[PDB]
């Protein structure tokens, strides 16, 4: 199948947004999604997100302002289902 | 030419270690 992931780093004090730490395709993709499996980092199936996502930023720097409505709507969900345990 | 390419090839792939590093730091990942 065809694949692609980004990941995002983000605490609620230090960052004013979320840090792209990686972005990947094929095998790459696969790679953050397992590595982050096991480090139990939550993974969300977005598609026309991640295509969206993609090309837009890059490694190492802060998504644009623009972004923050689909992305913050996502970290609420993760925190969201996180809460009761 | 051979040796620029290689230079290039391995700059990629060393870019790729770093950032497959980074990623146990992430907090949220999307996927297609």
């Amino acid at each position: 199948p065809t694949h692609i992931a980004i990941a995002l780093k983000y605490n609620p004090e230090k960052d004013k947004a979320p840090v792209v730490v990686a972005k990947g395709k094929g095998t790459i993709a696969q790679k953050i999604v397992e590595i982050a499996e096991n480090y139990s980092i939550p993974v969300v199936r977005k598609p026309e997100l991640a295509r969206a996502l993609y090309p837009a930023v890059e490694v190492g720097k802060e998504i644009s302002p623009k972004f923050y409505k689909a992305v913050a709507e996502i970290i609420a969900y993760v925190m969201f289902k996180k809460k009761k345990v | 030419p051979e040796v620029k390419s290689r230079i290039k090839a391995r700059m990629r792939e060393l870019a790729k270690s770093r950032m497959m590093a980074e990623v146990p730091k992430a907090t949220v990942v999307i996927t297609n």
